[PDB]
């Protein structure tokens, strides 16, 4: 049944319990974004 | 840290059908049984 | 593609006709009684092409929302300047490509037509579509058609 | 919902990167001086939706393109030395 | 970085099996592998999502 | 709790089509709203339709008239396409009626000259008659609903005559979609767009608020007796 | 066409069934729905949302003679229901004292002059020889689901703020089924179930929710920027 509005899906759907797992990766430790800010003093591009 | 299931992650079966969370779904959506309850995760078909 | 692909039943071998199977009446009323489910072979035609006859894809789409007819179910009706044969989401499909485009004829020019979409169908239309009306509207057509494609394909389940 | 108008801004130059280069240098000029330098002025104005009403879309540009779009704009590719380019530039309010 | 903790599965005053749970590891439900959950799916295509 | 009363823009053509858009809905209700509206918009707005047609010489649908040079299955559509207001506001049945001339072409606004009941699009291409051409019709409309297929009501005015499908229902299309808006922080909340396409007769305006105290009169119900 | 004739089962604070019986065709889902829909969402409840715990800091921490640790006794308030009483009781705070080989269990909390504990027995704490607890659990009225991160509490420190779901309503459904009231082989009999946890009834969160699409409803008002291209 579509919950956004209760009309049913047309044609059966497979329904059920699935065991699932929760992987080692993360969006949290992943994603980041710079404008500017430490630039090496070596090679003088931004880097750490 | 408390960490908590986030559009990002990823979740996997035993039978290796890998994936990302793309989009949390208030229960007012979600296809549900007739009996009320809500499912919980939508898997793709096409996947298989 | 599930919108587009016309239903096929079985029950019913004596039955369509350039020459009515006995009368009309009695070849819808036939239907009704078990017998010959609607979008069923023959000869001319099927009960579906009788028992629908619609004015405007408008009529045929709201005759589909009270619970009637499926999209893919072969029914008389006017698109365009001629009683066409086709099923209601043959006509639907017809509307995205049109709505979304601009022009509603081209789009039947360029639209395969009388043949489910798949793969080959629609990238031929993607290049049809940008060589006939630039990219602009090639993009439109492009999401129009991934909008309609996501959806439809749920609703259908 | 591609760039408005490119398939027409295509067709104005002969090879594309033309436009690219009208479009920056145009968007160039047009910022260097706050906007008092349109062509385009009247009700053409390209404009911004918000938790306000519409105002000025800041897009350089995007005004550089609606510009174009009009006819009203030239491209010399060797016309008016770049010596002199920069002179009568800086005069209709440029500081 | 996963947090390994043990949780007590076992009651006071109560005769322990022999060699049986006392408390679960981590990726543990009752002694019994845990690596994640079973939870009520639903194989169709959403709206692109 | 928090966030306030939303915007409720209407943007309209005149007669068929106008756009709705009320903006900013908490998440969720984007739809909560919008279909319901549809679902009513689409089946309980009163309106009015042919439901049976007499043509003198000739039964069935699947016949000849002669001198037409149509047929009476385009007639049948052609009328489905017929839009006819009921100015006097107690009468639920009327009929219609037409005489024809030799080499001419049929409006809608060739019918009886009729007061009382108000032909809304005077053109539309009913019939055509060749030289020495002869149609004569008695066209009953009747006040209804939804969509109401011949199948199922079988309206007999005559012994002769042949009963249309009934689209008594203005609104010909009803198409709405939410998409997200963003209030400061919040990206994710609800837009709802509803685009109302009627028969220039009611109008999408009109729809709408029809529909919407439809929903609310129904809601009213849910009060304890 | 008639007016439909409205029933409802409510039998306790929890679950009540409600039947609209002859309604026109289709139109069991067009109320059905948005009113589940406004049900599971909006209707205003009450959660605990945060905790003080005696020599407690953070919530990755352990109470000794307690065998269950910080966490896990959080996941159990969560639970917890708390029925209001005052409508001006805008947020309590309850306090629950516990020791010695004792089940502590909701009920075990201090009764308060404007709080009922609704779902008393319910797991808090299995305590063993030489546990004590002291708990200062915050209950504040809000709506739907706010998580832990996104509120916040500062009753003092090592305060650990709560995960706060709210919605009293526990689940939903609805029937669209055939009915006998003398019309068309065609009509709708509606019933709407309803779960609710005792703190407010099936009854109420349905008057809400109508009440809160009623209020939706009429957004749909004076509208405004007409006209459209030529």
């Amino acid at each position: 049944y579509d919950g956004r509005t209760g009309e049913p899906f047309e044609g059966p759907i497979v329904v059920g319990q699935m065991f699932i797992m929760k992987l080692y990766h993360m969006v949290e430790d992943k994603m980041h974004a710079r404008s500017t800010g430490p630039y090496s003093l070596i090679t003088q591009q931004p880097l750490g | 840290q408390k960490r908590k299931l986030q559009v990002g992650d990823k979740l996997a079966n035993r039978h290796g059908n890998k994936g990302v969370v793309a989009k949390i779904l208030p229960v007012e959506d979600m296809p549900h049984l007739p009996d009320g309850t809500p499912v919980d995760v939508i898997l793709n078909p096409l996947g298989v | 593609y599930y919108i587009t692909q016309v239903r096929k039943e079985k029950k019913g071998a004596g039955m369509a006709f350039a020459t009515p199977e006995e009368a009309l009446a009695a070849y819808e009323r036939g239907e009704v009684a078990l017998n010959a489910p609607i979008v069923v072979a023959g000869r001319e035609t099927s009960v579906g092409r009788l028992k629908f006859v619609f004015a405007n894809p408008d009529e045929a789409l709201l005759a589909v929302a009270h619970g009637l007819l499926d999209l893919q179910d072969v029914v008389t009706v006017r698109y365009l300047g001629r009683r066409l044969e086709t099923s209601p989401g043959r006509i639907l499909f017809a509307r995205i490509v049109g709505e979304a485009v601009g022009d509603e004829k081209v789009a039947q020019e360029l639209i395969q037509m009388d043949v489910p979409q798949e793969k080959n169908s629609l990238k031929d239309l993607v290049y049809q579509a940008f060589l006939r009306l630039g990219m602009e509207k090639t993009a439109r057509l492009l999401d129009a058609l991934k909008y309609y494609g996501f959806t439809l394909s749920t609703t259908s389940g | 919902m591609a760039e408005p108008g490119i398939d027409k801004l295509f067709g104005m130059v002969d090879s594309k990167y033309r436009l690219t280069v009208v479009v920056a240098k145009r968007a160039q000029q047009l910022l260097r001086h706050r906007f008092k330098n349109t062509v385009l002025e009247p009700e053409e104005r390209p404009k911004m939706r918000t938790l306000e009403g519409l105002y000025d879309d800041p897009n350089a540009v995007t005004w550089a393109m609606k510009e174009l779009l009009t006819g009203r704009l030239f491209f010399g590719e060797n016309l008016v030395p770049e010596d002199r380019l920069q002179k009568e530039m800086e005069r209709l309010y440029p500081t | 970085g996963t947090a390994f903790d043990q949780r007590p599965r076992v009651r006071v005053g109560q005769r322990v099996k022999k060699g049986d749970l006392l408390a679960d590891g981590p990726a543990s439900e009752e002694g019994f592998l845990a690596l994640g959950q079973n939870v009520l799916v639903a194989i169709m295509p959403f709206d692109g999502y | 709790s928090k966030l306030k009363a939303p915007v409720f823009t209407a943007t309209t053509q005149g007669d068929h089509y106008g756009e709705f858009v009320l903006e900013p809905l908490e998440r969720g209700f984007g739809v909560t709203l919008g279909n319901p509206l549809r679902r009513i918009l689409l089946s309980s707005i009163p309106g009015t339709a042919v439901t049976s047609v007499y043509i003198e010489d000739v039964l069935h649908e699947f016949s000849t008239i002669p001198g037409v040079k149509e047929d009476v299955v385009e007639i049948i559509l052609n009328l489905k396409e017929l839009v006819v207001r009921f100015l006097d506001p107690k009468m639920a049945s009327t009929t219609l009626i037409l005489r024809a001339e030799g080499p001419k072409e049929v409006r809608a606004g060739d019918f009886t000259p009729s007061a009382d009941v108000e032909i809304m699009n005077p053109d539309l291409h009913i019939a055509t008659l060749e030289e020495g051409g002869k149609l004569y019709m008695e066209v009953r409309v009747d006040r209804g609903v939804g969509y109401v297929p011949a199948e199922r009501h079988g309206i007999k005015d005559r012994i002769n005559a042949i009963p249309v499908d009934a689209i008594f229902s203005p609104v010909r299309r009803v198409a709405f979609q939410v998409e997200d808006t963003r209030l400061g922080q919040r990206t994710d909340l609800d837009k709802l767009t509803l685009r109302i396409w009627t028969d220039g007769s009611v109008t999408p305006l009109e729809a709408l608020n029809q529909a919407v105290a439809i929903l609310k009169e129904h809601l009213n119900y849910f009060a304890n007796p």
